[PDB]
């Protein structure tokens, strides 16, 4: 029972795990672009 | 599909039909074993474990076998019909086959030099 | 050591392993998604692929049948 | 070790091969000497043709990692026999089948790739075309005998 | 992919070989057809050191990228302007070569039409 | 770092968590057959158990002779070097 | 030398962690566990022994079909990852006989208490023989098994070799 | 030379007049002194030899011999005192006397000018090396060793003089610097068919030939230590000195007369790898392996090109040195656990560490790893051999597949795995041990920083 | 050398597809990627077969740096049936093995991908062997599945280790050397493909379906991969067949070869050239 | 240091810096580093040891070989005549190993120098190799390891006579 | 299918002793009797003193004055010039490529 | 704590 409990009941899927870090890196990704667009904007 | 065995695949100890159908004289032959590997263990502990010791303990039966491995071999031996045609196949044979490989390689290649066939335009190295 | 095994129970972990962990997954992505924007033809394609059954006879030096 | 201890001729009468079987510490019954022709066994005993590998080895083996007991006979291949080198273990796959598979996929993918050389893959275009005569002086070509032209032209 | 369907298993005769492409004399059809110009020197490519493979028709476009990556060090990132007119060069280049394929492979299928009219009577 | 009192505390809290036993009715002592009335399908299952819990085989002619939680635990400590 | 029900107790060991290695998942191998140790239990009763060996010659028939070609091992058992692997840092006691006067002075407490082993050995080893004398039948023993020393004082015969052996993990 | 023969003639009143307990310290380090010396006879020229007198003469080919000749003797006194301690002191001395007189023999027969003159010299080595094998032997069979060895050599060598005699009547010389310029071409005829076998069967003898190496392995696992590292070292290479020095006599007819025995060497090299593969005694698979480096060498010497020449010139250096370390190698095993047995002691690693790696580096030069001088020959042999018909490769490639496996299997099983359980008595490496070890392995790397002085005259 | 490295590729990535011991697996990828350069060499691209060997480099000796932190924290447990339930319990392990995998398997623009799309370019586009084109294209599949399995087993689902619990990656040493692989590996192959000189032309022109053909076959491995792997959670109990029995046990190369020659010579070197 | 002309070496050209970007460039820095820190202790050192070099200045001299006759004037069995014929063709025999050694050497520096355009850059180079290889090869291919002057002979006046034969039908 | 009473108690005088034995493994306090940023910055730079500038400057004096005072030791690959570039050697200036076609 | 470790003698 105990491999089923506390900190090791929620897994992440296969999907979930290789997106890991995703969203900060979306994040950065959009704040770096727009700030580009601003740049080459001037 | 049944086990088919072969000399580098032996059969498993538990699909021996010999494993099961033990009788009273084979158990009798299981306990004899037993008591030879016993004996010859306590004769072995007995030196083992003696703290005066120091050296090698000879063993027999390792003796028994370098000598067979050996020196035993030419007195047992017997020319007949199997060790001659054995001793013919695998001691001269290959060397007239090697021989007529490299003659015939060499002839070759010497009849190339002499005609002026053969490249050894940079060959300088022999 | 600083961290004390645990029976039966998910162990103990440091501030500095996930976080650590985290940021560099974090730029995995950044990355990936930077170089998708600027560089989507290394992925896709570079040039356009023509098709040749659209290219006129006059212009490859078919002449007609009976010449 | 006195020589009656020692290995000796192979055994022709009842006598000797009880006499035998004493001093290779083995049962009457079980001992076996290999057949008498000229090979020169004399009269070891002939084992069975088995790897240590397939030795027990959660026994207590005076020689664990041999898997050999003090004193029992030795198997006259027993160096062949060692864990490093030829193993006769049970397989989970019949040794002919496996013969049988492993030939056949080698076999099949010779083949195949025999077939990919009659039938290449290639691309729809022409030759890769070069100046100055298919680079004639580049590739080392004699600058007294003038090459004869290769002229290429738009399309 | 598809022309190699064709070749192997339609009809190999109005396929083009290209091992032996062209079979065609490359004026038959094209009045007045013009020569391959060609701006690098031999000299020029000689001293640039360009490797032989890369001695083509637009050794001009390399030669010049190769010189603004020298130029540009240690800013690895620059010449972008210089290496896609070099890699648009050599697009060009492809392009003509599937030009050339498709023209043999033209001629032959109108090879083998001009041979059923003929033996048609 | 195994003790003495740790792998008693390990074999005995598995045993607890075998629905074939009473875990009041349990000590180190206790015969898996004379006294939990169990039988050698169980010890097998039992010794298994052991092997998972301390991540080692026991091998046939050894396991079958452990028949009480202190046997267990002795030949444990005995494997593992453990004297304290 | 083995009996039925050593025969069949092996199997049923084996067969259990065959069927662990297929399965993998600790709910899906519980789930099999149950179903395997019940088709044990029909034929647990059986009383002719004749129908009992059928019954265990073709179950091993039945493993050998389905055993797993990769079947887990446990690291240090014979066959794993880290069998043998301890076994270069293992060095034999008597080893530390030989080492030089200078060497022995680093550890004056340990070799102090190695000579009052050595002196233990020593006092025992006549009446370890003469136990093992007193109690062989005229044949030699029949049988590798050991007796415990039977008076106070003394030591179980053939003590030295098994307690003073190398730790598992010596260094 | 007589600026070597003397001090190694005094040698002898130094042992037999040294202070009891001194025997060992002084014919030791004299010989070592004698040794220092002997680089000297390194002033050879692009072209001429180094012609000393109307006896004796040094080239590029017999001052390597030479050197590794001298420089033996005090490694196999080093190896030999141990085992004799027992021995009474009028006993030790006169097995000191056979080494000394064993050197003079040696070094006179690698200098002598006149082809008879190097007979008698090639021949009175047999003395004191049977007396070596058969009375400081130590088992039964040394006996038979003795004479396997003596009649084995006889049985060719006395063919060889009636083959050197007939040749000073025809040609008037036997001297061989007169022989380099008044030879004449050997026609086909029966006559120099037996002409041939005469002037070369002696030599195949030594070396050994495949089909009359049977007497090798029997004479090292009879013989004492510094025996057995003559003879690998040195003794079997009067063989290949020999027959590099008789060969210029033999032109044309080695063409086709060489073929027999380049099969019997080619095929020869992989059987006896193969053997030592199989062999239980430790001596007796080095003692293999030696027939299997110089089949190498007959071949060599047998196609006779000047890459071939040079190979076979290192090669002989190579094995001298390695041979006679694996030998010493596994006499400090013996003399310890007292059994030549390969597979009675094992997981010697953990017992004996630095000991272990003596083992490690004898054996990879064994296998010839690159760049130790062992390859540096092995290497040039097959070279020339892959012009004088490039199948031959697959032949050498094979050997050298088999090589390396039987010298890590010697090392395997020796110095890893487990130790033996009731062998208690491997007490620590001794400071002379270690020392004869390093006195082995350390020419022989260096040799590697300038190869050119023993790639003999074809350099 | 095109069909020597073509079934290398896929003879070895087809034996990773069922080994257990994770050292093994990655044992298998490297002769797999080995086999690929091999592939590189025979379409006579020397450049592009070392570019992989660079790239390779840093992605494979992480992964082997991962799997031995893996290890460390199991007490010397390689078998990933004895694995699970890591994803949480070694975060930066976890990433960095994620990390590596997807470097592995070609994913745009980490290091991995800036030498073995060009390479299945450059073959997809050249006169070649059409059997070795297929070899290579299947093998690269099969790398998306066995490094599917590494992921699956050892991070994912449920532990299946034992009880007590000695993970700890939190040593600065093991921290700092995956690190800078982890760095190496997403952006060591961009740095160096920006800065080697070009010797080639590289072919840039070709079909929609040639150009892709790398990214849709991996893809199309890691969704077959997943169909497998959640499969073994059914609690259904299935018998093995022929093909995972070969690669289970290697093709049997090693169990023939290896008993069958050392049989065959040994036993001639002490029955006929010895005795 | 060594003949210019033996050893030969094209005038080096060497491009002018042209930088297209604002950034410093590392490797002149890097260059300026390595010559302070580097080559001027270096440097300082050599000067120094010249110095005591000139305080004792002394000569080596290149041994020169008279020319004797060679074996085609030596009587048959003629020792004394033969030694000194064949001694100097053993001299000569290693002076023409060094010669192909010089043009081989030649031919692998172009090789490299040349860089990709090796192949039409270095013909004269290649040429030059294949001739002298060609006259080496006349003279002591297929002699043996008991190569002499009179088997240098011997092989010449086979090929003598061979050009002699060739020649008269023709 | 358990332990003979004869087995318990050799098990049992046998763990005693084993257990006995390691123990006495245990070092004593004494054992073994022994015979008789700034800081970082400094172990580098012993470093970098010892093992990079004394090696570069051995270096630099060998190949600087034996190795490349003797012919072909050292070959660079000859400098690649392109359109444009002016030697310094001699000053010549390599002229521009023609006009490109539009592209 | 610390346990002595048993190795062959180091000091020839
Ligand atoms: C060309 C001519 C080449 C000549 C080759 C000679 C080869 C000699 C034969 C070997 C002699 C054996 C020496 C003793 C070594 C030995 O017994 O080792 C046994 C070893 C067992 O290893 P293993 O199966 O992993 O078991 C470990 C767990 N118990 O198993 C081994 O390690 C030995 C396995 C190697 C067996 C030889 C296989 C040769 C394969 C050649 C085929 C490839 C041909 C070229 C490539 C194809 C073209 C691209
Ligand atoms: C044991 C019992 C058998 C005893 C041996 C039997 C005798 C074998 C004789 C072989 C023939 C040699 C011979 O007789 O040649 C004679 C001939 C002399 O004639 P001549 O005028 O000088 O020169 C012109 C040549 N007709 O020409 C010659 O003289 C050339 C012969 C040179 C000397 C030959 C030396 C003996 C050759 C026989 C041994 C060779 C084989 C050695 C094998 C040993 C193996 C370990
Ligand atoms: C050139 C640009 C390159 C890209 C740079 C991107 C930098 C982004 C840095 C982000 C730092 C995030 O840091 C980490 O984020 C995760 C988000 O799940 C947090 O994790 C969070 O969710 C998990 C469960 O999902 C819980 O443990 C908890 O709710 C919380 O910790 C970590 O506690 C935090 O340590
Ligand atoms: C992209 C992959 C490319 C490579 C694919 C290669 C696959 C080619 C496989 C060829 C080898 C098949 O070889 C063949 O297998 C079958 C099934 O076991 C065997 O069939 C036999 O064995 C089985 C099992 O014992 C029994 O049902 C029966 O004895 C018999 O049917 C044949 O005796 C064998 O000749
Ligand atoms: C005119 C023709 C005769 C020429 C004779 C020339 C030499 C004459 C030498 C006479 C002295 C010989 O000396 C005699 O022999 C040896 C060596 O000294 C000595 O005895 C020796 O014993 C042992 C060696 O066996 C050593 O310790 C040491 O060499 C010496 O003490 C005798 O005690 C001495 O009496
Ligand atoms: C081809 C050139 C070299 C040929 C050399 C051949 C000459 C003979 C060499 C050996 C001479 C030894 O002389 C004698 O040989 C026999 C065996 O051969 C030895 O005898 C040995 O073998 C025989 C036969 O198996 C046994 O019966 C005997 O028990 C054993 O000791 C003798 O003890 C030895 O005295
Ligand atoms: C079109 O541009 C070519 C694309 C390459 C297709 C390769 C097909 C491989 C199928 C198996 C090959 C069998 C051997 C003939």
């Amino acid at each position: 029972a105990w491999r089923y409990m506390g900190g090791f009941a929620n897994n992440v899927s296969f999907v979930g795990a290789l997106l890991k870090g995703f969203k900060w890196g979306f994040a950065a990704f959009v704040v770096a672009i727009g700030a580009e667009y601003y740049l080459e904007s001037q | 599909p049944k086990y088919e065995a072969s000399r580098l695949s032996s059969l498993p100890t538990t699909l021996d039909p010999a494993e099961y159908d033990i009788s009273s004289e084979t158990r009798k032959a299981q306990a004899e074993r037993l008591a030879i590997r016993s004996r010859l263990k306590r004769e072995y502990q007995l030196q083992y474990y003696d703290p005066s010791r120091r050296g090698v303990i000879e063993d027999p039966a390792l003796v028994r076998w370098t000598y067979a491995r050996s020196a035993n071999i030419y007195p047992n031996f017997r020319p007949n019909t199997k060790t001659s045609l054995l001793g013919a196949l695998f001691g001269i044979g290959p060397l007239v086959f090697w021989y007529y490989v490299f003659k015939t390689d060499r002839d070759r290649k010497e009849k190339l030099i002499q005609e002026g066939k053969l490249d050894r335009t940079f060959n300088i190295s022999y | 050591a600083h961290i004390e095994p645990r029976y039966r129970q998910f162990p103990q972990l440091t501030r500095s392993q996930v976080i650590q962990a985290e940021f560099f997954s974090a730029t995995m992505w950044f990355w990936i998604l930077w170089r998708f924007w600027h560089d989507s033809d290394a992925v896709l394609g570079h040039f356009p692929y023509p098709d040749p059954s659209q290219w006129t006879d006059e212009e490859l030096g078919i002449p007609p049948d009976d010449e | 070790i006195t020589k009656d201890m020692l290995p000796g001729p192979y055994p022709k009468t009842p006598e000797e091969r009880a006499a035998a079987a004493k001093k290779y510490n083995m049962r009457v019954e079980d001992y076996e000497p290999y057949p008498d022709d000229g090979t020169g066994y004399g009269d070891y005993p002939k084992l069975p043709d088995r790897s240590q590998q397939e030795r027990d080895p959660w026994y207590d083996w005076d020689h664990p990692d041999l898997r050999l007991n003090w004193g029992e006979p030795m198997h006259w291949d027993l160096d062949m026999y060692i864990r490093n080198r030829v193993d006769t273990s049970p397989t989970p796959v019949n040794w002919n089948l496996m013969c049988k598979h492993l030939f056949g996929f080698v076999a099949f993918m010779l083949f195949m790739f025999w077939v990919g050389e009659t039938y290449p893959a290639y691309q729809p275009v022409g030759p890769k075309q070069y100046p100055y005569n298919n680079l004639y002086l580049e590739r080392g070509g004699d600058p007294n005998k003038e090459p004869e032209p290769v002229v290429h032209y738009e399309i | 992919g598809a022309h190699l369907a064709r070749r192997y298993l339609g009809d190999a005769s109005v396929e083009p070989d290209p091992l032996r492409m062209p079979t065609f004399p490359p004026d038959y059809g094209f009045p007045e057809r013009k020569e391959r110009e060609m701006v690098a020197t031999q000299q020029e490519m000689n001293d640039a050191q360009l490797v032989l493979q890369q001695r083509d028709y637009c050794a001009h476009y390399l030669i010049r990228f190769l010189k603004c990556k020298r130029d540009s060090f240690p800013n690895f990132l620059a010449c972008k302007h210089e290496r896609h007119d070099w890699d648009y060069c050599e697009h060009l280049d492809y392009v003509k070569r599937m030009k050339e394929f498709e023209r043999e492979r033209r001629l032959l299928q109108r090879k083998k039409r001009r041979e059923q009219r003929e033996a048609d009577m | 770092p195994l003790t003495l009192e740790g792998i008693k505390d390990r074999v005995l809290y598995v045993l607890k968590l075998y629905d074939k036993i009473d875990p009041e009715k349990l000590s180190v002592n206790s015969h898996f057959m004379k006294d939990l009335g169990l039988d050698s399908l169980d010890q097998v299952e039992i010794i298994m158990a052991m092997e998972d819990e301390f991540g080692f085989e026991i091998p046939d002619i050894d396991a079958e002779k452990l028949m009480c939680p202190q046997e267990i635990v002795d030949y444990i400590a005995d494997k593992k070097d453990v004297y304290e | 030398y083995l009996t039925h029900q050593q025969k069949v107790l092996r199997l049923y060991k084996r067969a259990l962690r065959h069927l662990e290695s297929w399965c993998i998942h600790r709910d899906k191998y519980r789930y099999f566990a149950c179903l395997l140790r019940a088709r044990f239990d029909e034929h647990k009763n059986e009383k002719d022994m004749v129908k009992a060996t059928q019954l265990l010659r073709e179950a091993e028939e039945e493993f050998w079909h389905g055993q797993h070609p990769q079947p887990y091992i446990f690291p240090e058992s014979p066959g794993g990852t880290s069998y043998e692997r301890y076994e270069c840092y293992k060095v034999p006691e008597w080893c530390l006989d030989d080492w030089h006067p200078s060497e022995k002075a680093m550890y004056p407490d340990y070799f102090a208490k190695r000579e009052q082993w050595k002196k233990l050995r020593r006092e025992s080893w006549e009446r370890e023989v003469k136990q093992l004398q007193e109690e062989t039948p005229v044949g030699g023993p029949r049988t590798e098994a050991l007796p415990p020393a039977r008076k106070q004082g003394d030591l179980p015969p053939l003590w030295w070799h098994i307690v003073t052996r190398p730790r598992e993990r010596p260094m | 030379m007589l600026k070597y023969i003397i001090p190694t003639i005094m040698l002898m009143p130094l042992t037999w007049l040294s202070k009891n307990n001194m025997i060992w310290v002084n014919s030791t380090a004299h010989s070592l002194l004698i040794s220092f010396t002997s680089l000297l006879l390194m002033n050879q020229f692009g072209d001429n030899s180094l012609n000393f007198s109307l006896l004796f003469f040094s080239d590029s080919l017999s001052t390597p011999l030479l050197i590794l000749t001298m420089w033996l003797l005090p490694l196999m006194l080093m190896a030999s005192q141990h085992h004799l301690s027992k021995e009474n002191l009028t006993r030790k001395k006169l097995f000191i006397t056979m080494l000394i007189s064993l050197q003079l023999f040696l070094i006179m027969t690698f200098t002598a000018m006149e082809l008879i003159l190097f007979y008698i010299l090639f021949e009175a080595t047999l003395v004191p090396t049977l007396i070596i094998i058969t009375r400081w032997g130590n088992q039964t069979e040394r006996l038979n060793a003795g004479l396997y060895f003596l009649f084995y050599t006889l049985a060719g060598s006395l063919p060889l003089l009636v083959a050197l005699i007939y040749i000073q009547n025809t040609v008037g010389s036997l001297n061989f610097l007169m022989l380099q310029y008044w030879v004449q071409p050997v026609h086909n005829s029966w006559s120099n068919v037996f002409m041939w076998l005469a002037c070369m069967m002696a030599f195949m003898v030594k070396m050994p030939l495949y089909g009359l190496h049977l007497w090798l392995p029997k004479a090292h696992v009879e013989a004492p230590i510094a025996g057995s590292m003559v003879l690998a070292a040195v003794l079997l290479k009067l063989g290949g000195y020999g027959m590099l020095r008789i060969t210029l006599i033999l032109n044309p007819m080695t063409d086709f007369m060489a073929y027999p025995f380049i099969m019997l060497s080619l095929w020869g090299m992989i059987m006896t790898s193969s053997i030592c593969l199989r062999q239980t005694d430790l001596k007796s698979l080095i003692a293999y392996s030696s027939v299997s480096h110089m089949a190498l060498v007959i071949v060599a010497i047998l196609i006779q090109t000047p890459w071939s020449y040079m190979g076979a010139t290192a090669l002989m250096i190579a094995h001298g040195l390695t041979s006679s370390m694996l030998f010493c190698l596994a006499n400090s095993n013996y003399e310890r656990i007292h059994s030549r047995t390969m597979i009675l002691a094992r997981g010697l690693q953990t017992l004996l560490p630095l000991m272990a790696t003596w083992w490690l580096l004898a054996s990879l030069t064994n296998l010839a790893l690159p760049p130790t001088i062992n390859l540096i020959g092995e290497l040039f042999v097959v070279m020339s051999t892959f012009s004088w018909s490039n199948i031959t490769i697959i032949l050498m490639g094979v050997n050298m597949v088999i090589t390396a496996l039987y010298s890590l299997y010697m090392l395997i099983m020796t110095q890893r795995g487990k130790y033996t359980y009731h062998i208690n008595n491997i007490s620590p490496s001794f400071t002379r041990e270690n020392a004869l070890m390093s006195l082995h392995i350390l020419p022989l790397l260096l040799l590697t920083l300038n190869p050119k002085i023993i790639l003999g005259p074809l350099y | 050398t095109l069909c020597l490295g073509a079934i290398t590729t896929l003879f070895t990535a087809m034996c990773a597809l069922t080994q257990n011991d994770i050292k093994k697996i990655i044992a298998f990828s490297t002769s797999s990627q080995l086999g690929l350069m091999m592939v590189t060499i025979g379409i006579n691209q020397p450049y592009l077969a070392f570019l992989h060997i660079c790239t390779h480099a840093f992605f494979k000796a992480m992964l082997f740096m991962c799997s031995g932190s893996i290890i460390h924290s199991l007490n010397d447990e390689q078998d990933i049936r004895k694995m699970g339930g890591l994803f949480k319990a070694m975060p930066f392990t976890t990433t960095a093995l994620i990390v590596g995998s997807l470097a592995l398997t070609g994913m745009p623009f980490l290091t991995g991908f800036y030498s073995k799309d060009l390479i299945i370019e450059a073959a997809n586009t050249s006169y070649t062997n059409a059997w070795a084109l297929l070899m290579t294209l299947i093998a690269t599949s099969f790398t998306a599945i066995y490094s599917t399995r590494i992921i699956f087993f050892a991070l994912l689902g449920q532990p299946r280790f034992p009880t007590l619990v000695n993970i700890n990656e939190n040593n600065p040493l093991l921290i700092n050397s995956i690190k800078r692989l982890l760095i190496g590996s997403l952006f060591a192959g961009y740095i160096i493909s920006n800065n080697i000189p070009p010797t080639t032309i590289p072919q840039m022109t070709m079909p929609y379906y040639l150009k892709t053909t790398a990214l849709i076959v991996t893809i199309l491995g890691f969704i077959l991969a997943l169909e497998i792997s959640n499969m073994t959670k059914n609690l259904k109990y299935h018998y093995p067949s022929n093909a995972f029995k070969f690669s289970t046990l290697l093709g049997y190369f090693p169990t023939i070869m290896h008993r069958l020659a050392p049989y065959m010579n040994l036993s001639m070197s002490q029955k006929s050239a010895s005795s | 240091s060594w003949d210019k002309d033996v050893y030969p070496e094209p005038p080096r050209r060497t491009p002018a810096p042209s930088p297209q970007t604002s950034l410093p460039n590392p490797i002149t820095y890097l260059t300026k580093a390595f010559d302070l820190l580097v080559d001027r202790p270096v440097t300082l050192v050599r000067e120094f040891i010249e110095r005591q070099h000139a305080k004792n200045k002394y000569y080596y001299y290149h041994r020169e070989f008279r020319r004797v006759p060679d074996i085609t004037e030596c009587q048959e069995k003629d020792v004394l005549c033969m030694f000194e014929a064949e001694m100097q063709w053993r001299r000569d025999y290693k002076v023409d190993q060094e010669i192909v050694n010089i043009i081989q050497e030649r031919l692998k520096a172009c090789q490299q120098r040349e860089g990709e355009s090796h192949r039409q850059n270095c013909a004269k180079e290649l040429e030059q190799f294949t001739q002298v290889v060609k006259a080496y090869q006349d003279r002591y291919h297929d002699l043996g390891a008991h190569y002499s002057a009179r088997k240098c002979l011997a092989k010449q006046k086979q090929r003598m006579l061979a050009e002699r034969k060739a020649a008269k039908e023709a | 299918s358990g332990y003979t009473p004869e087995e318990k108690l050799r098990l049992q005088q046998l763990r005693e002793l084993r257990r006995r034995w390691l123990k006495d493994q245990e070092l004593s306090p004494r054992e073994p009797v022994l015979p008789p940023v700034i800081y970082k910055t400094y172990r580098h730079s012993i470093f970098a003193f010892t093992h990079v500038l004394i090696p570069v400057w051995i270096i630099h004096y060998y190949l600087k004055y034996h190795v490349t005072t003797k012919p072909y030791t050292i070959v660079e690959k000859k400098p690649r010039i392109f359109p444009g570039d002016t030697i310094l050697e001699t000053g010549e200036v390599i002229p521009p490529m023609k006009e490109f076609p539009d592209q | 704590k610390r346990l002595f470790i048993i190795k062959p003698s180091g000091f020839y």
